[PDB]
């Protein structure tokens, strides 16, 4: 798995590959790893697919019930709910989740919740087995307040390299853009990103 | 076991082989792996056969009660949600790997679900020991906008690949077609490409061949009057 | 909090009467008339859809309910009590039978389970009895067609034909004159409609009358083909049009 | 403990049980009675893990005595053996199972028949003309298979039992310090004090 | 709080009587009469259904006589729904005993168990008692044919002949008059039906108002047979005994 | 150590023309030690027959459990349980112990009293139903039984021909298994008569 | 006479505590109305802010239960909010368990079942509220389902609740007797709201300012309440013809 | 009247009669006085005997080295509440290495008493308590009522005829608050205060009970000949 | 009759008399008020000096919940403390799960549902307090008042206790004369005046004034007690207005 979320001038974009493996067998080559827990709060999942799906479903439920009572939750609140589940059940979970969301007050925000269930607010985050190979590239190429097109290129190039080196990553590069304008889904095929 | 699911124009088709095994021994040569969750929601199971049957009947039972409670026809996403939350709770100990397909007022659906509770969406799926043989066929011949006839053909061909190439699979192909605005048609033994040839010899014994010590009538009737 | 009513609310009076059961039966008496008639090849259950307001959509209120594919129920008395009993009856048919034997319960045993639930509301702590009498019609392989009445006490009786609620006394007399052991289902439906007309004041048509039958298997209502032994539900609710057709031959 | 034998003859059941109690290195006792009278005409011998044997036997004894008082009636050997089997079958799936094997020798006063039941710690019950637990059967069953007759007298049963014990004393590596022998018949239970 | 509405179902009166038990017995005195008669070669159970209708499906109807197992049956007087709760519990007790000892439950042990359950509702729990009186007809190989009765107090007693329900005073006097120890089942059948015929509050005793059962060793050889009489069979025995 | 092969034993069932047959060996052992030659593994509840192989304590427990349940069934239903219904009851009962199972291999045989149709079914220890048209096998010599049945069996055998087929299937399978044998019983079941036959076989 | 204090039967087979809970329903002296359009379901309710010290924005008897379901309540606000919180919890749980949004009629049935329990169990009192649930259901379309303290519920073409429900009900009845259809034949929800307000004005015989009303609108995939300025625009359109 | 059957019932005027009846038990109790300066806090209690053969019922209970109380009313209820205070003082020391503030102790006693006034089955406590203590903010005196009301005071009195002592303390307020660094004079003021509540009987050697806590003074109770000095 | 003997019983009117009797206990309590200002809220309460022996400024009545919410109540003081203890548990669990401090409307419903729950059963007694509370959250200032029935609304100004009618009239003048709004420092002064004016209903004994406030500019949105010079300034302003 190769996943990342990057804040930019107009908000935040989540990116992911689409490969799900059972050992060396690709059980699903068109997986959607970008998961909606609220209208403009999404997450990238890594680790046990069962665990991260279970967690995400519970979070989506919590934020739906939150919204009915208190109105739209902040991205921080969503990250807190994710963290509560991941931290308190750390012995029985294998989940690495990146939470990304857009407020109008706070704009684009990214929170990463690694294995232990700690929370880390970052300008951008990378996770999954493929992320190891792009720490160097991402650190050298990330800038704050990039444009939408620059951020799409940054994620596309980054995940391209992650896919290139990581056997557990591959397929299509999916992206979800979170801004004031709304929610936009993007997809990029191998013939596009492999020639980068 | 080889099970597949294939989406088409106006619905979805699932298929399965009919061999159930205990290690290297074939327990049943004509096993029924296509299970009904509700009239138009069917699924096929691989893994622990009792678990696939039990989890299907439990969710099927609760789906029926839910349908009666809500005065609505059951949805595939409900069966999926109930199945995955049940399986997740049991942390993989219930060894049910299912391909869940069906039609409902929302449309036609195809999902896979693993014993750990993880689910997936697709236009074509395969599960079981013969899934790699089946997926090879599906990856070679699947296209968008398949007709009903093309999907049945593709699904059964994928099962055949499992039958012939996977030792865990064999015997016959069962199919179930779920089309929007129609009754689901269950096609038991859709293909029968493994009929045993006539034996060289009849092994019917002469009467009185077996040595007998005692004979007696067994009273299966209840205590009698008078 | 905690339910601190752990004592019976139904008790024996000096005369031996169980007051709350008697009063539940009084509530049933005030209820709209419902009836059941058993034929040789089917059972019919019927009632009036007493609409509380003309702005109300009375089709959304089901007085006749499917319990199993071969068992249906109707009531007289308190509607809400009936609705929850139908929920419990549907569930108990699965939990205490179908999940054990892989088949739906026979009519008499489902009736027995419903009766047990109603009996317990008559003895358990901090509850009142159910204010309904039920008429449960059904079919099963070994008992054939049957019709049962279940009262607030939990007592149940099998009937050839009967009526409960408002005009039950007059209706039962009407049924006694008309019933014989050679009735076909269509004859029973005809008698049901005749009997029900006497207790209905206002409009008498397919929109104001609710009627269902337990009869032949309906393979068209099964929802799937391919299993020969599965032939479809015997319970079928008659449409507004189907009722009106038989009201011309009335 | 170690060797427990049983033989059902014409009119009685005979139970033979070793006297040794060994705690690892030392033989702590050489006169231990590995049996409990459950009712006037029902005797149970036992062997298995230390502590659990006596605890189980006395627990069964207490229960049968309770039944006897409540109903003013002695349960048949068959009924007692079924009760015992269920307790062991229940026990085997417990948190800590009773590691106890038993022989139940009883005289049925209704049928006027001796009855011997063999039940292991799993709750495996069999009615036998003769039985044993542990390795005792391995040494003795070939002798019992040869000499046993259903019409044997009590004295002939004891003689066949002596031959079994002699073979045990010859070929068994452990010194089980002889056996206590008890006879169950229509008159009740008695101990053969010279064996 | 809740105390205000508590009837206190399990208290003594100043005279040392249990209010609810006494009132439950009053309820049972209005139930249809049930009679049990024990003979040397079997037991008879006869019981009157309460004012019935012509539209009642009699052949599938059961309100009085119930099977507990193959050897033991009961006649019910009181609330039928209450009785079915206890009957199912008794059926389970019998099976529990059979599983445990691999022998059919002795009649008295079953009777004592049900009676103890009734007793519990009079001493603890604050619930109303079961408004039921049972006549137990049964056979075991210890005491042979046995008749018992139990009532809401949980007290039980053994009988040669006994009635419960309505008009027990009149019924018991009639039974006491004509019962003899060397009596046979066919004679007991006649006594039971004659007694009901005289004590009934109905105008006449007919087949559609009766439930009937016999427990006989009239089962081929060393075994016992229960016979729950069919409507036609009750009609025949009424003609045979000369009541209709 | 393996609970399903401590005591040993086998059961086989077959369908014929308007008849079914169910048969079992009589051995109970403690691994190598033969303990009993009268341990019958076939039981019946009304007209429905149940064979059970595996751990002997569970064999006895399940028989007592199904006698318990079919007795209550009969009291409430006012009729004897049918093979199809009983099969579901066995499956339900086994699966309720999914994570602490009875170590058994049950086999149901019988004729539906209303349809007259012959019925057989097999189960794994946790309730999965094998409803074969031809034959069902179970026990420590199930491989041997599969081999015998697959070659010896032909459909629509008359009761007295089916007896020879099932007897020879059992006997020769048992003689290739150390933990099976020590006698054998065969039930021939017709709609309203059942014949029980004890077979003569080698006692080693 | 303790049969009047708890939910047990009176000698007439009546439940007085249920009947008295119906009377508590009108304690707020507020009337509500619900009607269905082609694509929408509109609910309007009187808004009375009798104290000048109150923050009028917090005075409401319309609740957003889920994204799709709205609920107006007739009865005291404590019981109203009790029911609101429960309905929200039930709707959220439903979606989690069954993987789709809880239908309006199913929620109504669920809340009706809960109410039924209070009429049968002695330790729980009935809630003194009538709950009108509205949505545009994905299967049934525009939906009005109303629940009461007896545990009764039913679907409506249109409905009214409050002290003057009869006047509004008859007014609505007369309109649907003319049109002979089960809904307001109008494309936009704005005009369905205008219809609802107009017919409440006619039935009650009172004029309304923007602060005298409260409006909830259900469309496909969302329920929302109108602001005072949205209502003002509605009132202006009504006056201009 | 119709509203005094239990603690869960308000009267039509909004009163809780069971609580008021519990308050009445305190008025029947023997008089006890509390007063403090800026360095010390003192309890004085008139102990009551059953007869001339009996002992005099103890009135003062130590809760910690820095805190304790005197009681008036049902003595077993005081034992329950003082035990609770001991535990709470102890919890504070063990978990937080912190001496429990007297004001916080009052809040805990209030909340414990309150739960017995709003629930069915229970009853209010039938005792009044005067809690003295020396913590990080100096000397403190609290008055506890079983209604739940806890009040911080310079001085007070509860029990029968407590009004006489309370008026005296209200007069002497400006004098006794200034008695700093002189334990004996503060006790004298308390003994003189409690004397305004005596009738027919006077303070004897087994009648009088005195407690003191202060800056460098652990909570200590004086009985017997230890109080003869003050008689 | 007998409908008023048990909580949660509906009278034939549809009334819960036990709740109405709880209101009588509230009306018997001292006067407490709340004033919503431009960027916050001000709470004030009348503390009756029963005796000279009461230590001044020690028996604090106003309570903080979390760090941003103030609570004051009239009636049975212990009941109010019990409610605040629950509120503190509610606020803690909210912040634990959602990270952000509990919003004031959210907090209002938590108290509301809890108080309403004590009108559902006869095994509990209704709260004998009306609670005025509020503070600053992400959407600004909020003032609430909560009754024994569980009923609560948002307020511009709120008053309860024995002198509530007097106080309300004073609050209504402020609302009319300041449509643009009141400053936090003005509100503190006005709160002092209103309590002094409302003390006419309790004129027998003298009293002690206690004021607190949460203001975005003056206290950084945290609840603080008005102490020392600012309190004295408010007391002086109040004393000047009554003369
Ligand atoms: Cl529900
Ligand atoms: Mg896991
Ligand atoms: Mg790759
Ligand atoms: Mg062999
Ligand atoms: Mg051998
Ligand atoms: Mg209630």
């Amino acid at each position: 798995t190769s996943i990342m979320a990057v804040t930019f001038k107009d908000g935040v974009i989540l990116g992911a590959d689409s490969r799900t493996t059972t050992g060396a067998y690709i059980a699903n080559r068109v997986t959607d790893k970008l998961t909606r827990v609220h209208d403009k709060i999404w997450c990238c999942r890594s680790g046990s697919a069962a665990d991260t799906q279970a967690i995400a479903d519970i979070v989506q439920y919590h934020l739906e019930l939150y919204t009915s009572q208190y109105g739209t939750p902040s991205t921080e609140t969503a990250a807190s709910v994710f963290k509560e589940l991941c931290y308190e059940n750390k012995d029985n979970l294998t989940a690495g989740i990146i939470v990304a969301g857009y407020d109008d007050k706070n704009k684009g925000e990214v929170y990463t919740i690694p294995l232990g269930g700690s929370v880390h607010k970052l300008p951008y985050a990378i996770a999954g087995s493929g992320s190891t190979f792009i720490y160097g590239y991402c650190d050298k190429n990330f800038r704050e307040n990039m444009s939408k097109e620059e951020t799409v290129d940054f994620i596309k190039h980054s995940l391209s390299q992650a896919i290139k080196w990581d056997g557990s990553s591959g397929g299509v590069i999916r992206m979800v853009v979170l801004t004031a304008a709304g929610v936009e889904r993007l997809i990029f095929y191998p013939d596009e990103y492999e020639q980068l | 076991t080889t099970i597949v699911g294939v989406k088409f124009n106006n619905g979805v088709v699932i298929a399965a082989d009919t061999r159930s095994t205990q290690g290297p021994i074939v327990a049943d040569k004509n096993c029924a792996k296509l299970h009904r969750i509700s009239p138009k929601i069917w699924c096929a199971g691989a893994g622990t056969a009792a678990d696939t049957e039990a989890v299907t009947q439990l969710i099927g039972s609760n789906i029926e009660l839910h349908s009666l409670y809500t005065s609505r026809e059951p949805r595939v996403v409900s069966a999926l949600q109930m199945l995955k939350q049940h399986l997740f709770k049991y942390q993989g100990h219930i060894g049910a790997y299912l391909i869940v397909a069906g039609v409902d007022p929302t449309g036609s659906h195809l999902f896979s679900i693993h014993a750990d509770g993880s689910t997936d969406v697709g236009y074509y799926l395969s599960l079981g020991s013969g899934s790699l043989a089946a997926m090879a066929v599906l990856e070679s011949h699947w296209k968008q906008d398949l007709t009903k006839e093309e999907a049945i053909k593709l699904a059964s061909d994928a099962i055949q690949a499992g039958i012939w190439n996977d030792l865990g699979s064999g015997s016959n192909v069962d199919v179930c077609v779920m089309e929007i605005g129609k009754d689901a048609e269950y096609l038991r033994n859709y293909l029968t490409p493994n009929v045993r040839e006539e034996k060289q010899k009849s092994y019917k014994f002469p009467r009185g061949t077996t040595a007998v010590l005692k004979e007696s009538i067994v009273n299966i009737c209840d205590i009698q009057e008078e | 909090m905690t339910d601190r009513y752990s004592f019976s609310l139904t008790t024996f009076s000096p005369s031996g009467k169980l007051g709350q059961i008697d009063y539940a039966l009084t509530a049933v008496k005030q209820g709209v008339t419902s009836l059941g008639i058993k034929a040789t090849n089917g059972v019919v259950i019927a009632t009036e859809k007493k609409s509380s307001s003309p702005l109300a959509m009375s089709e959304t209120l089901s007085k006749v309910s499917l319990l199993t594919p071969d068992i249906g129920a109707v009531y007289s008395g308190m509607g809400p009590d009936y609705r929850v009993l139908v929920d419990k009856s549907r569930k108990v048919a699965h939990t205490s039978y179908k999940r054990i034997y892989g088949e739906y319960p026979p009519t008499k045993l489902l009736v027995s389970e419903v009766a047990k639930i109603m009996q317990e509301a008559t003895q358990s702590g901090g509850v009142r009895p159910f204010g309904v009498s039920l008429l449960i019609a059904g079919h099963d392989e070994f008992n054939g067609f049957s019709l049962y009445q279940v009262d607030p006490s939990g007592s149940y009786f099998p009937w050839k034909a009967t009526a409960i609620g408002k005009g039950s006394v007059a209706a039962k007399t009407f049924l006694e004159k008309r019933w014989n052991d050679e009735l076909e289902l269509e004859d029973a439906i005809h008698i049901a409609l005749l009997t029900l007309k006497e207790s209905v004041e206002g409009e008498f048509n397919g929109d104001t009358i609710e009627l269902a039958i337990i009869g032949d298997e309906n393979p068209d209502l099964l929802g799937y083909t391919g299993i020969p032994t599965d032939k479809g539900p015997r319970f079928r609710k008659l449409t507004s049009q189907e009722i009106n057709d038989r009201l011309e031959a009335l | 403990m170690d060797i427990i034998l049983g033989i059902r003859v014409q009119d009685s059941v005979i139970l033979a049980s070793s006297k040794a109690v060994t705690r690892g290195i030392s033989v702590l006792k050489d006169s231990d009675d590995k049996t409990r009278q459950l009712s006037p005409h029902t005797l149970m011998s036992f062997a298995g893990e230390a502590g659990d044997t006596v605890q189980f036997a006395e627990y069964i004894q207490a229960n049968i005595q309770l039944y006897s008082i409540r109903e003013d009636y002695e349960l048949s050997p068959q009924a007692v053996s079924s009760f015992v089997r269920q307790e062991l079958a229940k026990s085997i799936r417990s948190r800590r199972p009773y590691q106890v094997n038993v022989l139940i020798g009883g005289y049925d006063k209704k049928k006027n028949k001796p009855e011997l039941y063999q039940i292991d710690y799993l709750g495996t019950k069999v009615e036998l003309p003769y039985g044993a637990h542990g390795y005792s059967g391995f040494y003795t069953f070939s002798l019992l298979d040869h000499h046993y007759r259903p019409d044997m007298t009590t004295e002939e049963g004891l003689d066949l039992l002596k031959l079994c014990v002699q073979e045990l004393e010859k070929r068994m590596p452990m010194d089980f310090k002889g056996v206590i022998v008890k006879i169950v018949d229509k008159d009740g239970i008695r101990q053969v004090d010279d064996f | 709080g809740s105390r205000r509405y508590d009837s206190r179902t399990t208290i003594f009166s100043p005279e040392g009587r249990l209010y609810q038990v006494e009132y439950a017995l009053e309820s049972i005195s209005h139930a249809g009469t049930a009679i049990g008669i024990m003979a040397s070669d079997g037991i008879v159970l006869a019981a009157e259904r309460k004012v019935t209708s012509t539209l009642l499906e009699q052949d599938t109807s059961t309100e009085k006589l119930y099977k507990l197992n193959d050897k033991i049956a009961v006649a019910v007087a009181g609330l039928t729904a209450d009785a079915e709760i206890l009957i199912n519990t008794a059926r389970i007790h019998a099976q529990n005993y059979l599983k445990t000892y691999n022998e059919d439950i002795p009649v008295e042990i079953l009777v004592r168990r049900l009676s103890d359950i009734k007793q519990g509702y009079t001493q603890h729990g604050g619930l109303r008692p079961f408004g039921v009186s049972f006549i137990y007809a049964g056979y075991d190989d210890r005491y042979g044919y046995q008749l018992y009765t139990s009532n809401p107090s949980g007290n039980y007693t053994g009988w040669k002949a006994i009635s419960v329900g309505a008009n027990t005073s009149a019924a018991q006097t009639l039974l006491q008059m004509d019962y003899k120890d060397d009596m046979k089942v066919d004679d007991a059948i006649e006594l039971a039906l004659k007694t009901l015929s005289k004590t009934t509050d109905s105008s006449a005793l007919t087949y559609d108002r009766l439930e009937f059962a016999t427990i006989r060793k009239g089962a081929n050889d060393g075994e016992v047979y229960q016979k729950i009489f069919k409507p036609q069979e009750i009609k025949d025995i009424l003609v045979k005994t000369g009541i209709t | 150590s393996d609970p399903s092969s401590i005591n040993g034993g086998i059961v086989v069932a077959m369908t014929g023309k308007d008849c079914v047959a169910i048969a079992c060996d009589l051995r109970l052992g403690s691994q190598s030690l033969g303990v009993s030659n009268k341990f019958e593994k076939i039981f019946h509840y009304g007209h429905v027959f149940l064979g059970i192989t595996g751990l002997a304590t569970d064999v006895t427990t399940l028989n007592e459990m199904f006698r318990y349940k079919t007795n209550l069934y009969k009291l409430k239903e006012e009729r004897a349980i049918e093979p199809e219904t009983f099969t579901q009851l066995v499956s339900s009962s086994l699966y309720e112990r999914r994570f602490g199972p009875y170590f058994v291999g049950p086999v149901v045989a019988g004729i539906n009293s209303k349809s007259g149709k012959p019925f057989i079914a097999g189960f794994d220890l946790i309730g999965c139903i094998d409803e074969a048209k031809d034959f069902i096998v179970s026990g420590t010599a199930s491989d041997q039984l599969f081999g015998m049945c697959e070659s010896l069996y032909e459909p629509n055998l008359e009761p007295e021909d089916l007896f020879e087929t099932i007897s020879q299937a059992l006997l020769n399978a048992a003689d290739r298994d150390a933990l099976s044998g020590w006698g054998a019983v065969v039930y021939i079941i017709k709609k309203d008569e059942v014949v029980k036959r004890y077979l003569k076989m080698r006692q080693d | 006479g303790y049969d009047r204090h708890i939910t047990i039967f009176s000698p007439e087979g009546r439940l007085y505590q249920v009947e008295y809970a119906f009377k508590a329903t009108n304690q707020t002296n507020i009337n509500s109305l619900a009607v269905r359009g082609k694509d929408c379901t509109v609910v309007i309710s009187q808004k009375k802010v009798p104290d000048k010290l109150l923050d009028p924005t917090t005075v409401s008897y319309i609740f957003c239960i889920s994204r799709t379901i709205g609920m107006v309540v007739n009865g005291p606000i404590p019981d109203a909010r009790n029911a609101a919180l429960r309905a929200k919890a039930e709707a959220a749980e439903f979606r989690y368990k069954y993987g789709y949004d809880m239908p309006c009629d199913v929620l109504a049935k669920r809340m009706a079942n809960l109410s039924q329990i209070y009429t049968q169990r002695a330790y729980m009192r009935p809630l003194g509220v009538i709950l009108t649930f509205v949505s545009v259901d994905e299967e049934l379309g525009p939906s009005i389902y109303k629940t009461d303290p007896a545990g009764y519920y039913v679907g409506y073409k249109a409905t009214a609740t409050g002290p003057k429900q009869q006047e509004i009900t008859t007014n609505l009845e007369n309109h649907f007797k003319k049109s002979k259809i089960d809904h307001i034949n109008e494309e936009s929800w704005e005009k369905v709201v205008e219809f609802a307000i107009t017919h409440m004005i006619d039935a009650l015989g009172t004029e309304f300012s923007k602060n005298d009303l409260e409006v909830g609108v259900a469309t496909k995939d969302k329920f929302f309440t109108l602001s005072a300025e949205n209502i003002e625009e509605r009132l202006v359109a009504i006056a201009e013809q | 009247n119709n509203y005094d059957g239990d603690t869960v019932t308000f009267s039509p005027t909004g009163r809780l009669f069971q609580v008021e009846y519990a308050l009445e038990a305190i008025k029947q109790g023997s008089v006890t006085v509390g007063l403090r300066s800026n360095t010390h806090a003192v309890l004085v209690a008139l102990k009551r005997n059953a007869d001339e053969l009996s002992s005099y019922q103890k009135k003062i209970i130590k809760c910690d080295e820095h805190m304790g109380l005197s009681l008036a009313g049902l003595a077993p209820d005081a034992r329950v509440l003082s035990n609770y205070l001991r535990q709470q003082c102890n919890y504070s020391s063990l978990v937080f290495n912190r001496k429990l503030a007297v004001e916080r102790a009052g809040h805990l006693l209030c909340d414990k008493a309150q739960k017995n006034t709003q629930s069915y089955g229970g009853r209010p406590y039938g005792v009044g308590l005067l809690i003295i203590g020396y913590d990080k903010s100096g000397a403190h005196l609290l008055e506890f009522q079983p209604s739940g009301n806890v009040t911080e005071l310079y001085g007070t009195a509860i029990g029968a005829r407590s009004q006489g002592a309370k008026t005296y303390l209200e007069r002497t307020l400006d004098t006794f608050i200034k008695i700093d660094g002189n334990p004996d004079e503060l006790i004298k003021a308390g003994v003189e205060a409690i004397s305004q509540s005596l009738r027919d009987e006077s303070l004897t050697v087994d009648n009088l009970s005195i407690a003191i806590v202060g800056k460098d003074t652990p909570f200590t109770i004086y009985d017997g000949e230890a109080v003869a000095k003050y008689i | 009759t007998g409908y008023d003997l048990s909580n949660s019983v509906f009278s034939p009117d549809g009334r819960n008399f036990q709740v109405e009797y709880a209101v009588k206990a509230v009306e018997n309590g001292t006067t407490s008020i709340g004033i919503k200002c431009n960027d916050g809220v001000v709470f004030a309460v009348e503390k009756l000096i029963t005796s000279k022996l009461l230590v001044p400024q020690k028996n604090v009545k106003i309570q903080v919940v979390d760090r941003h919410i103030g609570c004051v109540y009239s009636g049975l003081i212990p009941d109010g403390r019990h409610l605040v203890n629950r509120g503190r548990e509610e606020a803690a669990s909210f912040k634990k799960l959602y990270k952000t401090p509990i919003p004031i409307p959210a907090f209002a419903d938590r108290l509301g549902q809890y108080v309403q729950a004590h009108t559902l059963y006869n095994s509990v007694r209704p709260f004998g307090v009306s609670t005025i509370f509020g503070g600053v959250d992400k959407n600004g200032a909020h003032l609430y008042m909560l009754e024994p029935s569980g009923s609560y609304w948002g307020y511009k100004g709120a008053a309860t206790g024995k002198g509530r009618q007097s106080a309300k009239a004073e609050l209504e003048k402020l609302v009319d004369h300041h449509p643009e709004g009141l400053s936090a420092r003005e509100a503190v002064k006005q709160a002092a005046k209103i309590i002094y004016l409302a003390h006419e209903d309790n004129k027998e004994k003298d009293f002690e004034l206690e004021i607190s406030w949460c203001s975005l500019s003056e206290t950084n949105g945290l609840h603080k007690f008005v102490k020392g010079d600012l309190l004295q300034e408010a007391i002086d302003f109040a004393q000047k207005e009554i003369n």
